[PDB]
DNA sequence: CTGCAGGGTTTTTGTACAGCCAGACAGTGGAGTACTACCACTGTGTAAGACAGGCCAGATC
DNA sequence: GATCTGGCCTGTCTTACACAGTGGTAGTACTCCACTGTCTGGCTGTACAAAAACCCTGCAG
DNA sequence: CTGCAGGGTTTTTGTTCCAGTCTGTAGCACTGTGTAAGACAGGCCAGATC
DNA sequence: GATCTGGCCTGTCTTACACAGTGCTACAGACTGGAACAAAAACCCTGCAG
């Protein structure tokens, strides 16, 4: 939430630790392993019926973009550099974040928990924008730091 | 007690009155010309001073000799511009260092191809052992070279 | 030590205190004065004889260099900008700085300490450079002038 | 009024009975752990001046 | 029209100037798990003596 | 036996006054950055022309 | 049938304007006390009530 770094985190991290006699945040790979469930591809799940002509792993994490571009130069260039999840992988790890709400809710509505198995219509926008020529430091010889695309939902 | 030691070259020279910078004259210290320090390179003694240079400088100023441009050039032993700020005589020692090291760069560069043997190269094979230098120190020792050679590159 | 910014620290002092407060970090406005003693302008001192050129007054921080450059434009122009402090400030600051280390090795060497009142001798080293491609935010150039 | 010493009170200071639980010291085997140091990585040229070569143009007889 | 010469151009060699900072990875030197039985030293109900600095008092000047 | 209307009781939670006294945050000045609206260029096809 | 021209419409500059952040600061709005108060929360306690 403070844009801060890894390094300068664990620096006064450091700080801390030797000022007052405490461990008072934890370190950098303690945090780091908390995290790694807070991501994408931790939460085990299923679908039924099971998915169209996807594949059922479910714990992966960050995939690459190009999806196996074969990258021989004869065809169409494969250098389109992109990122993004396995879309499903994203909703589950979304629906999971938000699943502390959803039972608030339930213990407003006071349905009984026995009977709150099925009826679920999560409602989802999705949005995709792009951020063109953006600036960045440190280019003098150009490395197309410039057109984002960004695919997005709520 | 102040010392004014922390100045590259350019700057110690360009304010303490000196022909910037690889003129005839090139020590901050001794006086010698530029080919006679080939000719005795260890045996010096270092003389310049702030005040002798202001004395040197009203001597340039006024001309109590009357001499031409050389003769008082020589007589000064090349004191132009009137210094302002003291700076004591000592020289640098981070950028003497990237100097030894582009210096050793330059003769690098020259002794992989022949210049004993070449008395007279071309900018092509100038370059060309650049290359096959800048390949060597790739494969071996892991160095990729840079646009100029920094401290870390130079160590 | 982490160059971080106001609002940067807030948000990271409010959340800390919000939880587990038992407030922990200071906050903004308490360091907005809390740094005076570590800038120039703060330690009372002076000098025997009088400094010559120099307006007497111990309290001044940061001054801007042009020192009252006439703004006429018939005249040279005043444009260059600059800011800096009073050499004497600066060095009463880093030197009263040092009084804990001074004091320190004062008292490793067993000398004495309510006499020797009077002979120390600071040699203070001074470096100045330029600095090239400045990205500016006048050419792109700027020029430092510090001492240690 | 001066300076000082028996007594005075009042307060601390400490030792005195007695019992009691908090806090550490050794025991071990390592497992972890914090910490510090590693990697990979952008990019592969410029700007100022001094000097000797060569010429060449502006003026001459 | 032959000759000459200062000034200009090309090429030269030398002193500067950006390249930090950020995240992932790894070896490695430094530190608590459970199990322990034991000891010291603070705590506590009053009574007992010992210092301290003043305030009055009394004798002395 | 049961039902609430509603008596007692402390507790809580306001709460009225001024002063503060800290604080966050919304100013404020600022200039650097990214964009999208709009001018306008031109070329170029259709319409008018030869 | 070969050529000149208005309209237009796609692409291109520009450029005005918004946002963004960052240190100063100004303020408005939170917290403190005594009296004193109303007024229910929840137990309990009677009472007209079946
Ligand atoms: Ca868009
Ligand atoms: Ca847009
Ligand atoms: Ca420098
Ligand atoms: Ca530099
Ligand atoms: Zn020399």
């Amino acid at each position: 939430n403070t844009f801060l770094s890894c390094s300068q985190y664990h620096k006064m991290y450091r700080t801390v630790k030797a000022t007052s006699g405490r461990q008072i945040f934890q370190p950098l790979h303690t945090l780091r392993n908390a995290e790694k469930e807070l991501l994408p591809g931790f939460h085990q799940f299923e679908w039924q019926p099971a998915l169209k002509n996807v594949s059922t792993s479910w714990d992966v994490g960050i995939i690459d973009g190009l999806s196996g571009w074969t990258v021989s130069v004869d065809d169409v260039p494969a250098d389109t550099i992109s990122r993004r999840f396995r879309y499903d992988v994203a909703l589950v790890s979304a629906l999971k974040d938000l699943e502390e709400d959803i039972m608030e809710g339930l213990r407003e509505r006071a349905l009984d928990d026995s009977m709150c198995t099925s009826g679920f219509t999560v409602v989802v926008k999705e949005s995709c924008d792009g951020m063109g020529d953006v600036s960045e430091k440190h280019g003098s010889g150009p490395a197309v730091p410039e057109k984002a695309v960004r695919f997005s939902f709520t | 007690f102040f010392r004014g030691t922390g100045y590259d070259e350019k700057m110690v020279r360009e304010m303490e009155g000196l022909e910037a910078s690889g003129s005839t004259y090139i020590c901050t210290l001794c006086d010698s010309t530029r080919a006679e320090a080939s000719q005795n390179m260890v045996l010096h003694s270092i003389t310049r001073s702030h005040d002798e240079n202001l004395e040197r400088y009203e001597i340039w100023r006024k001309n109590p000799f009357s001499e031409s441009a050389d003769e008082l050039r020589d007589r000064v032993k090349g004191v132009s511009a009137k210094p302002f700020m003291e700076t004591q005589p000592t020289l640098d020692a981070l950028h003497c260092d990237i100097g030894n090291a582009t210096e050793f760069y330059k003769i690098f560069q020259d002794e992989i191809g022949e210049v004993y043997q070449k008395p007279n190269p071309s900018r092509e094979e100038r370059r060309r052992w650049r290359s096959t230098l800048d390949k060597q120190l790739r494969k071996k020792m892991k160095l990729k070279p840079v646009m100029r050679m920094n401290g870390n590159y130079a160590r």
